[PDB]
RNA sequence: AUCGAGAGGA
């Protein structure tokens, strides 16, 4: 539900809800990245 | 996309026989042994051991396709002998040779580590 | 980007030799003598150490995504 | 299925094939059927069409199948023949001194589909049983076809003197009753020319037997080449010191000859020949001198080659290359031409700023006096790039007009 | 005069010395995508039911 | 003092390194853009005329100064912030800076009631900025600073970012201007034609071409005519001379013939005089010109005025466009006639169209200047209309509202975004191919694309002359790097030390010539021109001189001292014809060369010493140029230069070739470009092989850029383990191939092993591939945005639901989050959903518009980025990561044109092995060598064996007499190997020795972008096109393969009629129509009610069913659209 | 959070040799194990958890691969040669993973290949003439050659057969070289024994 | 999705 994103410039973990302009609350940077999922991906070391 | 799993070279598929014997009708006393999930490693030794049998008239093997994982070994023997018997004796002789080689390598290692 | 683990040809481990190789090079070894000190006698493993470009050192000049 | 490659130039560019399902993600082709398609494996892609009815399937099976497509009506000869590795290897295999042991022979007989299961009596019984390569190719050869050919190295004055029917060089291919009685097989015997073994097999034996003949040659010869091996390296591009000295003396004499012709022209001691202006006559004389130099040096390199040379092996079999390629790799690359003439004066009375004005010498106008192993000098490199650009332009510009 | 067609495939070509001249080695994915409409009969009822 | 030969190979390369420390590889792009911003924009703004508008009050609106700030970005709140190029790439912004112009509006009504109002910094537009230029935020930043900004320090720059897309301007070739070129067309009414594309110094109009031709023989003799601009009829030259005020025949021939002792010229000009005797005064000649024109005024007064304006403005603008210049124009037109007569008399050679001394490279600066002139003119026009509609009402107006800045901004942005070079409305007159998307597949591809030249001759043209490698490309263009497709010879590449001149003003040179003993052209008498030497400057004949030799000595001294003459100024003395042509204009490709004294280099050992400590004493390339030791020579000045290929040529020989050299090559290998400079031993290959490698180095995988982790490129391939080549050239040190290599050193054996490498194929080692050999990662970026364009319909990212969404595929959307975006680390297969987008309807009130994966990919989501685009709705980029392990069908290549696909992969026990158990990584077929003659491949393999056994990097620089095959073989025999690189190998299957000793060793191989998995495609009854119900086109569209005309012809030859019908009817577009048996026109069928009737014939019983292709039905209907009646008569 | 993607790290971990001397004979193939995905009878658990907090680059090496089984550890970590480098980390970067090691051989993947080169040779002096040197004088002598330096190759042996094969089996680290040879002989013998068992079933079923 | 342009492959 929270969908916490990371700032491209300040690297801050901040929560943003839908219908919200994409803005970091710590520095106002406009580019955000999603965090790595918690799902379990498996690799054959090959 | 089309890469077979690497175990398919070694593992038998369900309902697939490791070895199949088919009588060769062109000449008498000849057989084709289609061995699945083996390659040149066993084919070459089985062929070369069969060539040591004076009752074997023909001994050859082929991997019909490298992407496929079977070998065919053709064995023709003299009429008083059998290709199945020749193949069995070749495997027995290879096993005895490898057992002797293993024991002698153990002895050589023991000598080398000791003195 | 990083030193391979095995030699592509023989499968000898070269992953543990990059740092030692660099340390020997700053010790005023020639590349050949350095490769001899690490025990890379086949020219395949000498190829592995001698032709490696450590790009990871340049990729570590960028700040990560998370602090 | 119909298997197609673009551009579809003739009827052999779309042939019927039987599907064989195999692991990876490429269309796997036999190597004889690459010449009809003009296909090589440098990233070429091909189109598979699957007929969707029994009527179309029967149509393709009875009209467009590859064995029915072996001989082309264009030039009444085979369209597919034996090709690179199989041709170099069959040349090496049918040499007179190829002796196979019992285990090797059985290994090769495993790859004959059309084998009656009878091991042939070896050509040598004592001191040790040995079969010959001709003795196994005789098993590969189908039916009872009869064929006379001549290996590419067949001397022209041998059919006159003695030894016509017992050739010292093992040239003069003779197949009788489907046994290779003698001779070294090559492009002339297994290629796409008229009257070759593959053609005579298709004409006497059916298309099915000829299909099996192609397949059996390829399988047996490739599995023997696993023993023999074929390669090429720097040692094949090298010549002995005597050959290098001969080639350099030839080039020096040729350059002095061109200097003499230049001096004659400069002193008005050169008179034109009928049908040409003085410039054209001077150009003819210089080009004749330099072509003579190139041919003499190429002959020197060719005679320097050993029987183990792999360039000579591939050229002799006809698998790939030509004697001019050997000459350019060993002796001299030669004259570079743009539009059929020497390098033009693109600067003001100069080919490059490195030359004096009005220099009609061989090096000024684009004669590469080095080989590819020796390496080209910068001006030779640029002139050679000009000559090669001409070929690239021709290849890229002729296509539209020829297709139209 | 020319048009796009169904039941066609295209991929890179590769050598295979172990095919006959009249054979073409096809990937299992091309062959799994492409289909041939075979009519049912008592001769092939069992095989086609298996498929 | 002198550099001895033993030190030369160091000294020269030291010099070369200094060059690349000063300039780089994209210097031409940056210098062009810098000149455009510093000078061209200001010149364009000032060269526009003040717009005087009045009903009464009047306003002039003079533009006087420009200001270009740094690149900034304005958010929705409007806060200006400095925008970094990476932010522009990520957010799909345009890396542009605002251009503000100072405007001065003075009110003048009456009674000396004057007052000026100056609007400082009026925002006139936005100009996109070339990266790493002076006006780029990445200017002067250190590598640490660039890495702080997520930029690659090795990134050369030289490109623009328009809408997040990296666009590179390709230099465009064009014939040089203001120069007289006498050609001779074989099929034409004229025997000889002397053309001159004339253009004023500061461009304001297109090139006005003037021709001066000679009519082909067959009234009495050969007549000279002149095809003036804006006039559709030939005009005799004598008429033009009289129209300029020279009526007496003596005066005209004084201007044309400078040596009256030459009757040949005289009799060849006599027909033109004999043809113009009825016209003998200036006004009558002007009337004749106006009458021959395409707008013949009924009254001779306006005819004469029009002829005056044409002869003053359109005829030879470079000579001068003001009044009282008729003397200069007459002298120049007489020079054109003189050149034509010299060509017709055989005293001069016809000019070569292909000579690069006759060509100019239109770079980013002069191209953006063309755009800016057009766009500023349109802007001033719009301002004129806006201000006129206000002053017509007799009231003031606000210039800020008159200036609609979208003209300049959107114009430059559109032109750089699409490549259509011109106004957006003239989208067909505009010339495309300028401004291409920068190639980011490998660092070599990026560098080469940034150093790319284009000959706009047209690919359709089948004349080989412009495609030929001209002699004059030496040192300026790579002899090898060129596409081998339909653009052979047209698309070119700069040589490594090639520098395109940026341009300069001829004012200091002209002033010095005035102070020097040159005599102006208006002050002389024509009798002096006979023995004197003409002096042209940028095509304009400015005067004459008496001792050209010491003039040239003075000018060369001045240029070598960095005095008034700058380094890029070309100064050609033609001696046989007494011209001295000086060029300062832009677009002249030139290269640096070492000047030579009597028979010695001026580059002494002290210069090499100071260059060795380049990083301490700041002694750089520019100090080498300022010392008079190096000189930039252009293509046209090379004609007058005598080069030494090496200082060895300057040695006194048993027979001296020249003994009067003037320059020397820094190194001959600098004739190659970026991609040809990676080939080792390119002088041992056939040249087509070098061209094919120069093309294939650009598809090679590597690390295209260091900061690839942050770039959201549409397609990107990164190699796991790039290696620098063991065998390298000394030019890759400057290409940065060692820092971003694009291949791996592979133990390659040239052998025939199992037959799976025949016909340009390779056998790879499966065990090596398992160890990461030539493994790569493929990054694919998908973009999406939710548009709120209007309240009618709005898109939004949100996890769709089966109960509300309508066009929702059966694929599962569980991998998406509540935000509608998949998360990184999630494994995604073909047809999966990565972005859940829903659009509100006018399965209710919202429809599914989700973004699926490009089918049959099967990657893992690498990362997800969310931001806002320019207008400001939510914008997403998702990078998916797919590991590409090499397999059968993947294309690999060496650096010698030796390409091939993987035929098969054998494990290490199946591959052949040496006595010391080394198996080849790759096995290639020996038959790929002989016809191709890629001996560089073999020498590289042998050198690489020596390098690997010795612990060094082999030197494969092209022309190096210190490295030949015998030395390499002797070196290899010292490491216990056969001197020729052969080894005894054993059969991997049986272990028996191979009879033929195999040639094996390290060779640098490349993995090319062309993987089979991106090419394999199949179809069986997929989607069809809308217009003609035939299979789609492409893998991406699940389309069908084209059964073309040639396939139809092949199957006709086969005689396969049912297969032909299956392919062209039943497998493409089967269809049925109903035809009236009477009129043969398609009837109306109603199969539900079974009522078939033809409205034409008014029958409903004689209808027939016809099975025809849908394309044929569509054809017949499109013919009926044309009033054609194709009646399908079934009887 | 490292600069190498996940498959890069996984591939790199797969190629680290693990001491397999006495444990490989005891463990089962996961095909043969009657357990779920994993169990201690067919697999070995590894854990790696590294975080670069300090300013210098942190070398995540094979020493950071912590195992549940003390017998199966990375070779370099065994109690000189440095540790194999898995990844370099910058301050703030972190790598935490959980691996499982299995039993396999080189037919399936080269990571299960125990050799770092198998030199194999026979007939060092070309007496059987299985090679044909165009210029026998140009070739260096084998380390196993017994020829005086004037002699380039041995006189041709018409009655000869390949005997006396020379081996140099170099170990990657997982097994001892003599354990590689002994396990090779045992594996080949069990391949032949299984083949003979299936052969007997086919003969008796006919 | 369409259209165009460009870059490529054989
Ligand atoms: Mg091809
Ligand atoms: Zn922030
Ligand atoms: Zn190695
Ligand atoms: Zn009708
Ligand atoms: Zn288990």
């Amino acid at each position: 539900q929270p969908m916490i994103y990371i700032c491209g410039e300040c690297h801050t973990e901040n929560e943003i809800k839908s219908r919200d302009p994409i803005r970091c609350r710590e520095c106002g940077y406009r580019i955000m990245y999603k965090k790595r999922t918690k799902r379990l991906v498996v690799f054959d070391a090959r | 996309m089309n890469a077979p799993p690497a175990f398919e070279s070694f593992l038998l598929f369900e309902g697939e026989k490791k070895i199949t014997i088919n009588k060769d009708t062109k000449v008498p006393n000849a057989c084709l042994f289609t061995i699945n999930k083996e390659d040149h490693t066993l084919g070459n030794i089985i062929k070369s051991q069969l060539l040591k049998d004076p009752q074997v008239l023909f001994a050859g093997y082929k991997v019909p396709h490298p992407l496929e994982h079977k070998i065919i070994i053709r064995v023709q023997t003299t009429p008083d002998y059998s290709p199945q018997e020749a193949f069995t004796n070749a495997i027995t002789d290879l096993i005895s040779e490898l057992s002797l080689l293993e024991e002698r390598f153990r002895v050589a290692i023991k000598d080398k580590q000791e003195g | 980007m990083i030193i391979p683990v095995r030699c592509f040809t023989c499968g000898k481990i070269v992953g543990n030799k990059w740092e030692a190789y660099l340390g020997l090079l700053q010790a005023e070894y020639t590349e050949g003598d350095a490769l001899d000190a690490l025990g890379l006698k086949r020219y395949c493993c000498r190829r592995m150490l001698l032709a490696h470009v450590d790009l990871i050192e340049k990729l570590l000049n960028y700040a990560p995504l998370e602090k | 299925v119909i298997f197609n490659r673009q551009p579809t130039l003739h009827k052999m560019s779309m042939m019927g094939h039987r599907v064989r399902i195999l692991p990876w993600s490429t269309f796997r082709l036999n190597l004889s059927v690459t010449t009809p398609y003009n296909a090589d494996f440098d990233g070429d892609e091909m189109n598979l069409h699957l007929p969707q009815s029994l009527e179309t399937r029967a149509e393709i099976q009875e009209l467009a199948m590859v064995p029915r497509m072996i001989v082309t009506p264009q030039s009444n000869r085979p369209v597919m023949g034996i090709v690179q590795d199989t041709l170099t290897a069959v040349r090496k295999f049918t040499k007179r001194d190829v002796f196979l042991e019992r285990g090797e022979v059985m290994n090769l007989l495993m790859f004959l589909s059309t084998w009656d299961g009878k091991v042939p009596q070896p050509a040598i019984l004592k001191p040790r049983p040995l079969w010959t390569g001709k003795q196994i190719f005789s098993l590969i050869i189908p039916g009872h076809i009869n064929c006379i050919r001549t290996h590419s190295t067949h001397p022209d004055d041998e059919d006159s003197g003695p030894y016509k029917h017992i050739s010292p060089g093992d040239t003069k291919v003779v197949v009788e009753n489907g046994e290779l009685i003698m001779g070294i097989l090559c492009k002339k015997s297994l290629g796409t020319s008229a009257g070759s073994l593959v053609h005579i097999s298709y004409l006497e034996m059916g298309h099915d037997i000829t299909r099996l003949f192609y397949s059996n040659i390829q399988t047996v010869i490739n599995n023997w080449l696993l023993i023999e091996g074929h390669t090429i390296g720097i040692g094949d591009s090298i010549a002995d010191s005597k050959t290098y000295q001969d080639i350099q003396n030839t080039i020096k004499k040729a350059k002095q000859d061109v200097i003499e012709v230049i001096e004659k022209a400069h002193n008005n001691e050169l008179e034109p020949t009928p049908g040409n202006t003085l410039r054209q006559t001077f150009e003819n004389q210089v080009n004749r001198i330099l072509n003579d130099a190139r041919d003499k040096t190429g002959s020197s390199a060719q005679k320097s080659l050993s029987e183990y040379n792999n360039f000579k092996s591939m050229v002799v079999s006809g698998a790939k290359g030509s004697k001019i390629n050997i000459s350019q790799v060993i002796a001299v690359v030669g004259q570079q031409n743009v539009e059929g003439k020497r390098i033009p004066f693109g600067f003001k009375h100069r080919t490059l700023p490195h030359f004096i004005k009005d220099d009609y010498g061989p090096e000024s106008r684009g004669f590469v006096e080095n080989s590819y192993l020796a390496g080209l000098t910068p001006t030779e490199f640029f002139f050679h790039a000009m000559g090669g650009r001409e070929g690239l332009i021709d290849t890229a510009v002729k296509t539209a007009e020829t297709g139209y | 005069m020319g048009k796009r067609v169904d039941f066609s495939a295209r991929t890179v070509i590769t050598p295979d010395p172990n095919l006959s001249i009249d054979q073409v080695g096809v990937p299992r994915s091309i062959a799994a995508n492409m289909t041939f409409a075979e009519i049912v009969t008592p001769f092939n009822i069992d095989r086609l039911q298996e498929l | 003092d002198e550099i001895t030969p033993d030190l030369w190979q160091e000294a020269c390369w030291i010099v070369i390194s200094s060059y690349f420390d000063e300039k780089g590889l994209v210097r031409q792009q940056l210098d062009s853009f810098d000149e455009f911003i510093q000078m061209s924009v200001q010149r364009i703004v000032e060269d526009a005329p003040p717009i005087d508008l009045q009903a009464p009050p009047r306003y002039l609106l003079k533009f006087e100064q420009i200001y270009l700030s740094k690149p900034t970005h304005w958010e929705r709140d409007g806060a200006p912030s400095p925008m970094m190029p990476n932010e522009a790439r990520l957010r799909n912004l345009t890396y542009s800076a605002p251009l503000y112009v100072d405007i001065t509006k003075t009110v003048i009504k009456e009674g000396e009631e004057q007052l000026q109002t100056q609007h400082q910094k009026t925002f006139i537009g936005k100009i996109p900025i070339m990266l790493r230029s002076t006006y780029c935020l990445l200017n002067g930043l250190t590598d640490r600073d660039l890495c702080e900004l997520n930029e690659c320090p090795l990134d050369p720059g030289g490109y623009f970012i328009i809408n997040g897309s990296e666009k590179v301007l390709i230099a465009q070739e064009k014939m040089a201007t203001n120069t007289v070129y006498v050609f001779a067309k074989k099929d034409s009414k004229y025997a000889y034609t002397g053309e001159c594309r004339s253009c004023l110094e500061n461009s304001s109009r297109p090139t006005s071409t003037i021709w001066v031709s000679m009519l082909a023989r067959g009234a009495i003799g050969q007549r000279i005519v002149a095809t003036l601009p804006y006039i559709k009829q030939e005009v005799p030259i004598i008429i033009v001379f009289r129209a300029l005020g020279f009526v007496s025949d003596r005066d005209i021939l004084e201007h044309i013939i400078y040596d009256f002792e030459d009757p040949e010229m005289m009799e060849m000009v006599k027909p033109s005089l004999d043809e113009a005797f009825v016209i003998q005064e200036q006004n009558v000649a002007l009337n004749f010109i106006g009458s021959r024109g395409a707008k013949p005024g009924v009254t001779k007064e306006k005819r004469i005025k029009y002829a005056k304006e044409v002869l003053q403005k359109e005829m030879l603008p470079h000579v001068g466009v003001s009044d009282f210049c008729e003397t200069k124009k007459a002298y120049f037109l007489g020079y054109m006639v003189h050149r034509l007569l010299l060509a017709a008399l055989g005293r001069r050679e016809l000019d070569d169209r292909d000579h690069y001394g006759n060509k100019r490279l239109d770079l980013a600066g002069p191209l953006l200047a063309f755009l800016f002139r057009g766009m500023f003119k349109n802007l001033l026009k719009e301002v004129r209309i806006y201000a006129q509609k206000f002053i017509d009402r007799g009231k003031d107006f606000n210039l800020e509202l008159a200036i609609k800045t979208r003209i300049i901004s959107d114009g430059l942005k559109y032109s750089l975004a699409t490549g259509n070079w011109g106004d957006q409305k003239k989208a067909h007159q505009a010339r495309a191919g300028v401004s291409q998307v920068l190639n980011r597949l490998t660092f070599a591809s990026t560098l080469s694309h940034l150093r790319r030249l284009n000959s706009p001759i047209g690919r359709d043209g089948k004349l080989a002359k412009p495609r030929q490698l001209h002699n004059t490309l030496w040192g300026m263009v790579c002899p090898a790097e060129t596409p081998e497709g339909h653009a052979v010879g047209l698309v070119k590449n700069l040589a490594l030390m090639a520098y395109i001149s940026v341009g300069s003003q001829p004012s200091p040179i002209l002033e010095f010539l005035e102070e020097w003993s040159m005599e102006n052209l208006e002050e002389i008498s024509p009798a002096a021109i006979a023995d004197a030497t003409k002096i042209f400057v940028n095509g304009c004949w400015v005067g004459i001189h008496k001792d050209p030799e010491q003039l040239m000595n003075t000018l060369r001294k001045l240029r070598r001292q960095m005095d008034i003459i700058v380094s890029e100024v070309s100064m050609i003395r033609d001696i046989r014809e007494r011209e001295i042509r000086i060029y300062t204009d832009a677009g002249r490709i030139c290269r640096p060369l070492l000047i030579v004294e009597k028979q010695k280099l001026l580059l002494k050992k002290r210069h090499i010493d100071q260059l060795k400590e380049r990083e301490y004493n700041n002694y750089s390339w520019q100090d080498l140029v300022a010392s008079g030791v190096v000189e930039y020579i252009d293509t046209l000045e090379e004609e007058t230069v005598m080069l030494a290929m090496t200082p060895d040529d300057l040695q006194e020989k048993e027979v001296a070739y020249c003994s009067t050299y003037t320059h020397c090559e820094i190194h001959p290998s600098m004739i190659l470009g970026v991609c040809a400079s990676i080939i080792p031993f390119p002088d041992h290959n056939q040249s087509p092989r070098n061209t094919y490698q120069s093309a294939m180095g650009k598809q090679a995988m590597g690390v295209y850029i260091t900061n690839f982790h942050v770039r959201m490129d549409t397609l990107a391939h990164v190699l796991y383990y790039p290696q620098k080549p063991l065998v390298t050239t000394r030019s890759m040190e400057y290409l940065r191939f060692r820092e971003l290599p694009a291949g791996i050193n592979s133990i390659v054996a040239i052998a025939s092993y199992t037959g799976y490498n025949q016909e340009d194929s390779v056998i790879m080692n499966r065990s090596a591939v398992d160890r990461g050999f030539f493994r790569s990662v493929f990054y694919r970026s998908y973009k999406e945005q939710e548009s709120k364009k209007g309240f009618d319909q709005e898109e939004v990212f949100e996890k769709p639901t089966r109960e509300t969404c309508q066009g929702m595929r059966h694929a599962i959307y569980d991998k998406l989050d509540d935000d509608g975006l998949i998360a990184p680390g999630v494994r995604v297969s073909g047809d999966d959903v990565i972005i859940g987008k829903t659009v509100t309807l006018p399965r209710y009130t919202k429809r599914d518009c989700s973004t699926f994966l490009r089918t049959s990919e099967t990657g893992i989501v690498d990362q997800v980025m969310v931001t806002l685009n320019q207008e400001g709705y939510k914008f997403c980029k998702i990078r998916v990561r797919s590991v590409r392990i090499p397999q059968i069908g993947d294309k690999f290549a060496s650096r010698h044109g030796q390409k091939g696909t993987c035929g098969i992969q054998y494990r290490q026990e199946d591959m052949p092995f040496t006595c010391e158990g080394i198996t080849p990584d790759i096995i290639i077929n020996p038959h790929a060598i002989p016809s191709r003659m890629t001996i560089g491949h073999l020498i590289e393999c042998l050198q690489g064996k020596v390098s690997a056994n010795k612990g060094e990097i082999g030197d494969a620089t092209p022309f190096n007499d210190a490295v030949n095959v015998q030395k390499i073989s002797n070196l290899l025999s010292d490491y216990g190997y056969h001197l020729r690189g052969n080894e005894v190998l054993y059969n991997g299957f049986t272990g028996r020795k191979i009879t033929s000793q195999i040639f094996i060793g390290p060779t640098y191989y490349q993995r090319l972008k062309h993987m089979v998995d991106d090419k394999i495609h199949s179809r069986a009854r997929g989607p069809i096109q809308i217009l003609n119900r035939q299979p789609m086109e492409g893998r991406s569209r699940d389309g069908g393969l084209r059964f073309g005309e040639m396939e139809r012809d092949c199957q006709i030859a086969h005689g396969a009629a049912q297969f032909l019908r299956e392919r062209l009817f039943e497998a493409s577009d089967p269809y049925q129509v109903h035809v009236c048996n009477l009129c043969g026109i398609m009837a109306i069928a109603n199969t539900r009610t079974h009522t078939y009737e033809c409205r034409g014939c008014r029958n409903k019983t004689q209808i027939s069913l016809v099975r025809m292709p849908y394309a044929c039905k569509l054809l017949f209907q499109e013919l009926m659209s044309m009033s054609i009646a194709p009646r399908m008569m079934s009887v | 959070s490292s600069v190498l993607h996940d498959e890069f790290i996984a591939h790199r971990l797969g190629l680290i040799p693990l001491t397999s001397d006495d444990i490989v004979d005891k463990l089962q193939y996961s095909r043969d194990c009657t357990c779920e995905e994993f169990c201690p009878e067919c697999s070995v658990e590894f854990t790696l958890d590294v975080r670069c907090n300090e300013d210098q680059t942190r070398h995540v090496t094979s020493r950071d691969l912590i195992s549940n089984s003390p017998r199966v550890i990375p070779v370099t970590s065994r109690n000189e040669q440095d540790d194999i480098l898995i990844v370099k980390l910058r301050k703030g970067q972190e790598l935490r993973l959980r691996a499982y090691a299995k039993k396999g051989f080189g037919k399936e993947h080269a990571k299960w290949n125990p050799t770092a080169g198998v030199a194999f040779e026979y007939d060092p002096d070309n007496a059987l003439r299985h090679t044909v040197y165009p210029k026998p004088e140009e070739w260096p002598k084998s380390e196993y050659s017994e020829l005086d330096e004037d002699e380039s190759q041995a006189p041709y042996d018409p009655n000869g057969k390949p005997e006396r094969f020379y081996y140099n089996v170099e170990s990657c680290g997982s097994l001892r070289p003599e354990t590689i040879v002994l396990s090779a002989l045992s594996g080949l013998k069990k391949k032949l024994s299984d083949l003979q068992t299936q052969l007997s079933h086919e003969i008796q079923s006919d």
